[PDB]
């Protein structure tokens, strides 16, 4: 399972480019696809979303109408079309595969990724940044505006770990829930409002930053960062 | 030779005839009756196109799985009637499913004497096979999961067996019975298991050793269906008299005989519900009654089916009993 | 002949177990019944507050 | 209303919804076969467990599911099989003097299958299979041994005839299923030329009746 | 008006009789995914244009009798939805009609000729031709071309004698869309006799055939009498009128019930 996001480099305000990802390893066409993109020093940033069979097609505010995303299932490659670019626009563009049913883990992979050179719920962090030593639990508490409690009873807040050097990994997808391949140290507990991921041990592995989100109304808002230091 | 065998079978008898001093009908003739009970279907699952012919819950009492002749293996999210799998089979002779406890396994088979473990929780997000099993000479009738290692199955070739998913190969053969085995059930500590045949006899099994413990009769025809009561000291069988009886594991003699005189037609499942105190029987005339199993009398009756009912379970907390027929339909009543 | 290697002796071990009088052994099925009676959903309606279906 | 995974799980169960669809014509388009009766010669020159074959003839897909190697008891599988086209049935022809009477076992079989509640509306292929060995052997010995009321001649197409009218005999309902009767040859493809000439009445009928006119 | 007011309650009851049997099988249809296939199909849309008729036609036919004052293009648009849904229930029993000849003639190959997606290029091929045939008088064939004093008139009285032209309706209501699927259906069902034989099953397709016939002749050989400068009382007028929408309310007796797929779930 990987993902090759082609093209970007050098480019004009006036120009228009296209990108692309080669997905492989897996199922592409049961997957729903996102590109999220990451602004330089900043925190993540949402672009689009296709579900399964290209049914529902969802955008962000700030690129709606420029930005076109289309995906090719026998080709097994995922497309964004960008015809106007601003100065704003020049960052680290991710591919998000995801799928959707009950006890489903959305956001679990992310892409390698590729450089370019209103009423929404907002994400923010406490801290900005908390060095921390070896072996001390600490508490990285995330604040939202809107209350994210559905009536089916389950609150969609994720948790993501940035690594230097490296792609966003998925380490709690629901509350009191883990994800594949995340070792038992990382726990998280919810309320009505604020959220707090509760870790125990700590590691060289552990060190990085962590971006909470919410997945309860398009489009989706990341956290500012919790930056963590050695 | 035979004459040693025959003078024991009247020393099972006497001892048997001495160990009944009452009926369970004298000790429960001074209790109140449960009521006419009235349950509504609640959801109504339209996906299959064949006759359903095996039906198991989970463990959570929301994802349900189905199996039809159509060769299709649905997962059904019963909350709000959603398909969270389609699994494509093999082979469309299927007349057994079942669900793991830990819910990341299925199992299914039927008249290709081969046993399937399908794995729902891989990597790469399709519903794909983990363990073929192929050991058996006759069909399968009923497999039950113990956990994600070990699985028991029953087929058509009077014979029981415990398999190894990991391996591949059967640990422990039941061998005794003469008749074609038709059902299984799991105890709730998972030590022994019951199975019902078709030379009108159950016996009970232990699972470590692998011998016989106990033998039951008293039908005059073939037993469809088996299931232990919760406690795990009880079962009942299910068999084409129109006659539904239940066992004790201690007392090991009948105790009730669950008949009535306008029935007529066979027993394809029984279950009972999350007490005990209600059994579920489905029949061959296009119903399903509700037997209240202290007290004989038929305090029920689910008549939604067009065709006749096949297989029916009841969830682990009692909240709802899905029901299974030859007309394509599940419906969950409540 | 194979019957008289396997069913005789198959037999006597299930004669030789104990066996509890059926007035105490359908006791136990009567107060089991009793002692979760509260707590079956199928014989006492619920509520549709809790109810999922 | 729904969040925004609830509008994705049901749009994921909409999408198995036109794969279900899509695979129930695509089974309901093929015909399906069943071969019943103690067999092996017709499948080998036509193309543990259940065994089925595929093959096409003339832009039809058929299935002939071979039950034979269930040694279990019949009667609880049989019903699995109500939703098929024509059983497929084979006679041997040779074993009238082979012996329980041989030929008589057949019809036993053939009187329960016709009398299956599961099997009224289905219609039922008859092969009368090894009709060059009984030539032989009816020369030899006459048919009077198995049916003591046998009359007419002993030439070969008297008591060809002879037996066929007793299968038909046991036919019940006659109204509803109709009993095609085939004499096997194994030098040429007839037979899989009398099946597909059998089926295409049964399909016509079965088109028929889903509108309503017969 | 002793007689106008016994035609626009019966108007409504036999409408009533047609709106709820057609909607029942629209549910049918979709609660059984096992009928969701072929054969079906065609009694679907035969079922939505029935249900076309009891919404639309139904008050809109009673309006026209009543004679009130509204504009010439108002009126004329009211009495042009009274023949695209009429007659899109007539080309829907074309289709049936058809359908079951395909299933004689076609044998083996019809399951495989005739696909899913050809169903709806053809159902919406009757259904597009019938909403143009109800929308002729509006361009250009009004009834203003037979007199010049009918143009200077303007807000007159909605009669559907004094808007719609007589000549359209013998000519191409009548001649082509009521005697050509007329010949072709006895055409067809004679066909399909002589196809069965080689009284249960003759009086099957008898029947289907009589309805029809006795739904859409009686008036249609009434506007031939007017057309050739007679005289019809409106005793018989408005018993045409009737026996024409008959049709919808007798579609799922004649069509839906004798299957007996559907007679087991109804
Ligand atoms: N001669 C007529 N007079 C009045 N209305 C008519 C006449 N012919 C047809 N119609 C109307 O047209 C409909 C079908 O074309 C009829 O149901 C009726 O409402």
């Amino acid at each position: 399972v990987q993902l090759v996001e082609s093209g970007g480099g050098l480019v004009q305000p006036g120009g228009s480019r296209k990108l692309s990802c080669s997905a492989s390893g897996f199922a592409f066409s049961s997957f729903g696809m996102h590109w999220v993109r990451q602004a330089p020093e900043k925190g993540l940033e949402w672009v689009a979303y296709i579900s399964s069979g290209s049914g529902t097609i969802y955008y962000a505010d700030t690129v709606k109408g420029r930005f076109t995303i289309s995906r090719d299932d026998p080709k097994n490659t995922l497309f964004l079309q960008m015809t106007s670019l601003r100065s704003e626009d020049t960052a680290m563009y991710y591919c998000v595969r995801s799928i959707y049913y009950y006890g489903s883990s959305p956001f679990d992979f992310w892409g390698q990724g590729t450089t370019l050179t209103g009423s929404d719920i907002v994400m923010t962090q406490a801290t900005s940044s908390v060095p921390v030593t070896p072996g001390e639990s600490v508490s990285i508490s995330c604040r939202s505006s809107k209350s994210l409690l559905h009536s089916n009873g389950n609150t969609y807040l994720y948790w993501f770990l940035q690594r230097p050097g490296q792609s966003p990994q998925l380490l709690i997808y629901r509350m009191s829930n883990l994800a594949s391949g995340v070792p038992d140290r990382f726990s998280g507990s919810g309320s009505g409002t604020a959220f707090t991921l509760t870790i125990s041990r700590l590691e060289a592995e552990d060190v990085g930053v962590y971006y909470c989100m919410q997945h309860l109304e398009y489009p989706l808002t990341f956290g500012a960062g919790t930056k963590l230091e050695l | 030779l035979r004459q040693e065998a025959e003078q024991l079978k009247n020393q099972i008898r006497d001892a048997r005839k001495a160990c009944a001093d009452a009926t369970l009908s004298q000790i429960t003739n001074n209790i109140d009756p449960v009521g006419r009970i009235q349950m509504r279907t609640r959801r109504t699952l339209r996906g299959h196109l064949a006759k359903i012919y095996a039906m198991h819950w989970g463990t959570d009492s929301r994802l349900l799985v189905s199996a039809s002749q159509d060769g299709k293996l649905i997962i059904w999210d019963s909350y709000t009637t959603n398909k969270v799998h389609a699994i494509p089979l093999r082979s469309s002779w299927v007349m057994t499913c079942a669900y793991a406890p830990s819910g990341n396994y299925v199992a299914c088979g039927g008249l290709d004497n081969i046993c399937s473990i399908y794995n729902l929780k891989t990597r790469e997000g399709n519903v794909r096979v983990s363990r073929e099993l192929a050991g058996h000479t006759g069909y399968l009738s009923c497999c039950r999961f113990l956990d994600d290692n070990q699985i028991v199955t029953s087929s058509g070739d009077t014979t029981c067996a415990l398999w190894d998913i990991e391996t591949g190969q059967q640990t422990t053969t039941f061998t005794g019975h003469t008749g074609d085995v038709m059902s299984l059930s799991l105890a709730p500590d998972t030590r022994l298991f019951v199975s019902g045949a078709c030379d009108a006899s159950a016996k009970l099994w232990d699972v470590r050793e692998g011998m016989c413990r106990q033998t039951f009769t008293g039908h005059e025809s073939d037993i469809n269906a088996i299931c232990f009561f919760p406690n795990g000291n009880a079962f009942a069988t299910g068999s084409d008299d129109a006659t539904c009886r239940l066992f004790d594991l201690r007392a090991d003699q009948e105790l009730m005989t669950y008949s009535h005189d306008n029935i007529i037609c066979g027993i394809t499942s029984v279950s009972f519900s999350k007490s005990g105190r209600l059994l579920l029987a489905g029949y061959d005339d296009f119903n399903c009654n509700v037997w209240d199993a202290l007290k004989a009398d038929r305090a029920g009756v689910l008549a939604g089916h067009d065709n006749r009912v096949s297989c029916l379970g009841v969830t682990d907390d009692g909240m709802a009993v899905a029901t299974g027929s030859w007309d394509s339909f599940l419906k969950i009543w409540n | 002949i194979a019957q008289a290697r396997k069913l005789v002796e198959q037999l006597k071990m299930e004669a030789n177990i104990d066996r509890i009088k059926v007035s105490k052994a359908a006791a136990d099925l009567m107060a089991y019944c009793e002692a979760h009676a509260k707590e079956d959903p199928l014989l006492t309606p619920v509520p549709a507050s809790e109810n999922p279906f | 209303t729904l969040s925004a995974e609830d509008k994705a799980a049901v749009e994921r169960s909409k999408m198995i919804d036109r794969n279900l669809r899509e695979d129930g014509e695509k089974a309901a388009r093929e015909v399906k076969l069943l071969l019943l009766g103690a067999k092996n010669t017709i499948v080998k020159q036509m193309k543990t467990g259940i065994v089925e074959t595929h093959f096409t003839f003339k832009d039809l897909h058929f299935k002939m599911f071979d039950v034979g190697a269930q040694r279990s008891e019949r009667k609880k599988w049989i019903h699995c099989f109500e939703g098929v086209t024509a059983i497929i049935f084979c006679v041997a022809l040779s074993d009238y003097d082979l012996v329980m009477n041989r030929m008589h076992a057949s019809m036993k079989l053939f009187d329960s299958i016709c009398n299956n509640k599961w099997f009224t509306d289905t219609s039922i292929i008859l092969f009368l299979n090894k009709k060059d060995l009984f030539e032989e052997k009816i020369k030899k010995s006459p048919l009077t041994i198995c049916y003591p009321e046998y009359a007419g001649s002993n030439t070969y197409e008297e008591a060809a005839a002879y037996i066929q009218c007793q299968f038909e005999d046991l036919n019940k309902r006659k109204d509803t299923k109709e009993i095609y009767t085939h004499f096997t040859c194994s030098t040429d493809t007839k037979n899989v030329q009398f099946v597909f000439d059998a089926v295409t009445d049964v399909i016509i009928k079965n088109n028929l009746k889903d509108c309503g006119l017969f | 008006s002793l007689a106008n007011v016994t035609y626009i309650t019966m108007e409504i009851f036999i409408g009533l009789c047609a709106i709820v049997g057609n909607v029942l099988v629209i549910c049918v249809v979709k609660l059984n995914p096992s009928l969701q296939t072929t054969t079906f199909y065609f009694i679907v849309s035969l079922a939505l244009a029935d249900i076309a008729v009891g919404v639309l036609v139904m008050p809109l036919a009673i309006v026209v009798s009543l004679g009130i004052t509204i504009h010439f293009y108002s009126c004329l648009f009211m009495t042009c939805l009274l023949l695209i849904f009429t007659h899109a229930s007539i080309m829907s029993l074309l289709a049936i009609a058809v359908d079951r000849y395909l299933r004689v003639k076609l044998t083996v190959r019809y399951k495989r000729v005739t696909t899913h997606r050809r169903i709806w290029l053809a159902l919406g091929l009757c259904w597009l031709v019938s909403f143009l045939v109800g929308l002729t008088p509006m361009f250009g064939w009004n009834m203003k071309l037979t007199s010049e004093y009918h143009r200077n008139v303007t807000f007159l009285s909605c009669q559907f004698v004094s808007v719609m032209r007589m000549d359209y309706m013998v000519y191409f209501s009548f001649l082509t869309w009521i005697f050509i699927p007329l010949v072709v259906m006895c055409a067809i069902y004679l066909d399909i006799f002589y196809i069965i034989r080689n009284f249960k099953t003759a009086k099957s397709l008898f029947l289907v055939l009589f309805l029809f016939a006795l739904s859409w002749l009686p008036l249609s050989i009434i506007n031939c009498i007017i057309y050739f400068n007679g005289e019809v009382p409106q005793l018989v007028l408005y018993m045409g009128i009737l026996l024409s929408h008959a049709n919808s309310m007798m579609n799922p007796i004649v069509y839906a019930y004798k299957i007996k797929k559907f007679k087991e779930t109804y």
